[PDB]
């Protein structure tokens, strides 16, 4: 999940 | 020139990879460096992205699947640029604090690979690239590489790299012997990045026994994203058959 959660936070 | 004005604003500025340049030269060491550098890059290449012109007419599901394909690509052709624009081709500019010359390509056990790197650096010069042409092609190297059953919305990704291939023409526009090169200089990339991409993978399954740190987000990518490209299951789009 740790590059989802990066895209997601911008 | 709406589309340009876009490219060069969003376009990254300097990122360091946090590399100790008092410490003597080391496999471990420069790897996990790079390993750093990527994981930086990741943040920028991200926000980049998510900027370009008609990139959310994508499905999200396709948004975070071609970043997580063309990461290496964009990344390699980038750092080919500053490698030409910084040094003259002379050395690889990864970064500011962690330039390559010929005893890091060596040490790096990465010197076949770092050739071609600089090999890709060079034709910016030997083609006399422009930083607007520059800009374009690197926009078109998120595009370019796909699962081969398909994306989520495959229609709008399609469009969207029509469009991309089509502001490359315009900014071409000798035009049919332009679009040749700066099309064959685009797969040139991609074999340059699968190279690297099986060079990192075996480098992370290994990790444990070379004292190499893979950070949280490379380290996913590189056993969730990269095997699928390993195996065949997404694939380059290329120009021209190879
Ligand atoms: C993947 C890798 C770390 C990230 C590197 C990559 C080489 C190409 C490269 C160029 C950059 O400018 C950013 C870091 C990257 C993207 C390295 C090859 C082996 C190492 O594990």
């Amino acid at each position: 999940g740790a590059f989802q959660n990066l895209f997601q936070s911008v | 020139p709406i589309f340009l004005n876009v490219l060069e604003a969003i376009e990254p500025g300097v990122v360091c990879a946090g590399h100790d340049n008092n410490q003597p030269d080391s496999f471990a060491a420069l790897l996990s460096s790079l390993n750093e550098l990527g994981e930086r890059q990741l943040v920028h290449v991200v926000k980049w992205a998510k900027a370009l012109p008609g990139f959310r007419n994508l499905h999200v599901d396709d948004q975070m699947a071609v970043i997580q394909y063309s990461w290496m690509g964009l990344m390699v052709f980038a750092m080919g640029w500053r490698s030409f624009t910084n040094v003259n081709s002379r050395m690889l500019y990864f970064a500011p604090d962690l330039v390559f010359n010929e005893y890091r390509m060596h040490k790096s056990r990465m010197y076949s690979q770092c050739v071609r790197m600089r090999h890709l650096s060079q034709e910016f010069g030997w083609l006399q690239i422009t930083p607007q042409e520059f800009l374009c092609m690197k926009a078109l190297l998120l595009f370019s590489i796909i699962p081969v059953d398909g994306l989520k919305n495959q229609k709008f990704f399609d469009e969207l790299r029509m469009n991309y291939i089509k502001e490359l023409d315009r900014i071409i526009a000798s035009c049919s012997r332009r679009f040749y090169q700066l099309t064959k200089l685009l797969d040139s990339v991609q074999p340059i990045a699968r190279e690297l991409y099986q060079f990192t993978f075996d480098l992370l399954i290994k990790s444990h026994m070379v004292s190499v740190d893979f950070p949280e987000m490379m380290a996913e990518i590189i056993s969730v994203q990269v095997p699928k490209i390993l195996s065949g299951k997404v694939k380059p789009i290329y120009f021209h058959t190879q």
